């Protein structure tokens, strides 16, 4: 019955990423002293039913001037690496075990951007042309902030899986070690996957919409449920590499509601930012990247190298 | 002869600006936060100097039986 632990996967999700778009606004809601949708529930919790229904019913134009080969492949896609990426993710007990799997998440962080260079180059011109083109730009120089502070903690945990990685953060979760990195494994899951602070792949002030503008209801249900596919992943991933739970060999089901609790926590903060800051000025926006947010996390790695090294602490690994 | 102004006395309030108020200022921070950092890894270099120790005790097995 393998397949049906699968498919018990996929379809629960999309009911999160689904009423995750109705407490968007409820909790912005009451940053703004107002209510949330109300009327049409009776709670609101019926909303996004109604929602899901308008946009598959109003038509689906395409620009008589697109290559529509390109305009397929491309959606076709911002919804398998969003449900890809869950595969081998404990908890407790990760769907599929991989060997050096932590490495995998980066092969399907690093393969969705060239997702966005189709489809806003599929379409047409400058909107979505030189401003699909600018936002590959950004997403690509906010690895090189990552993979090393991911490297980093992993010399203080000894392999590539994520068996290990429940194990060593027992009673010490992980980030009271490192706390000057795990700032840093903050900002850039909220500046690589274009959210509030930098904001500008999507666009609102800095141009008219970026990279939706010309999907109408018919594919643009997908993004908007493909972009809210990678954020509650990084975050619900973030709290298995830094606040970890404790495994529990005999109520497994312990170790999920304590988890969901907590990275359900997290995530909201992607919310409770949007509400305050403002954007950056895409000069500003890369300027800040090697200048100043890369220097240290180079530096670290020269840390985190040695620690090990000079308390004769080597971590118990292969 | 009804009219506006009260006989005598008001406010005001003032129009003035202040709510500066700290919270741990001035090196008081990067005193506790270095604290923290240290306890960390001081909490390491015990369970993964424990860690180890049961490391061995597992590959010993292995070597144990396998002739
Ligand atoms: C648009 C519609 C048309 C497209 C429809 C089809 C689309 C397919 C797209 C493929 C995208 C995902 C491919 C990524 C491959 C990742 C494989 C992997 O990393 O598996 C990890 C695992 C490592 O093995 P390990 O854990 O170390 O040892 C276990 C010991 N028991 O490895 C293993 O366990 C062994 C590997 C078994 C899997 C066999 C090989 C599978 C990969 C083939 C991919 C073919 C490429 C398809 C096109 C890719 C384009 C992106």
């Amino acid at each position: 019955m393998f397949m049906i632990n699968i498919l018990m996967l996929i379809i629960p999700i999309l009911l999160a990423v689904a009423f995750l778009t109705l407490v968007e606004r409820k909790v912005l809601g009451y940053m703004q002293l107002r209510k949330g949708p109300n009327v049409v529930g009776p709670y609101g919790l019926l909303q996004p039913i109604a929602d899901a229904i308008k946009l598959f019913i109003k038509e689906p134009l395409r620009p008589a001037t697109s290559s529509a080969s390109m305009f397929i492949l491309a959606p076709i896609m911002a919804l398998g690496l969003a449900l890809t990426m869950w595969i081998p993710l404990p908890m407790p007990y990760p769907l599929i075990n991989m060997n050096l799997g932590v490495l995998f998440m980066l092969a399907m962080s690093s393969l969705a951007v060239y997702s966005i260079l189709w489809s806003g180059w599929a379409s047409n011109s400058k909107y979505a042309l030189i401003g699909a083109l600018r936002a590959v730009a950004q997403t690509i120089s906010y690895e090189v902030t990552l993979a090393i502070i991911l490297l980093s903690v992993l010399l203080m945990s000894g392999s590539f899986t994520l068996s290990t990685l429940i194990t060593t953060q027992e009673q010490m979760w992980l980030i009271l070690p490192a706390w000057p990195l795990a700032m840093m494994w903050f900002i850039s899951t909220l500046a690589e996957t274009n959210r509030a602070p930098f904001d500008l792949t999507e666009g609102e002030s800095e141009l008219v919409s970026g990279f939706n503008v010309e999907y109408a209801a018919g594919p643009f249900a997908l993004f908007f449920m493909a972009e809210y596919a990678n954020i509650i992943m990084m975050n619900i991933f973030t709290a298995i590499l830094f606040l970890g739970t404790s495994h529990n060999p005999h109520m497994p089901e312990l170790y999920t509601i304590n988890f969901t609790i907590k990275s359900l926590l997290l995530t909201m903060s992607f919310l409770w930012i949007r509400a305050s800051y403002p954007r950056f000025r895409y000069d500003q926006l890369m300027h800040l990247l090697w200048k100043n947010f890369l220097p240290l996390t180079l530096a670290l790695c020269m840390w985190h190298v040695s620690l090990p090294i000079l308390t004769s602490g080597i971590p118990p690994q292969t | 002869k009804q009219d506006m102004p009260p006989v005598g006395g008001y406010g005001p309030i003032d129009y003035k600006r202040n709510l500066p108020r700290r919270g741990l200022s001035g090196y008081s921070m990067f005193a506790v936060g270095i604290g923290a950092l240290l306890f960390g890894y001081w909490s390491m270099m015990k369970w993964n100097r424990e860690r180890r120790r049961l490391q061995i005790e597992d590959f010993e097995a292995r070597i144990a039986l396998m002739p």
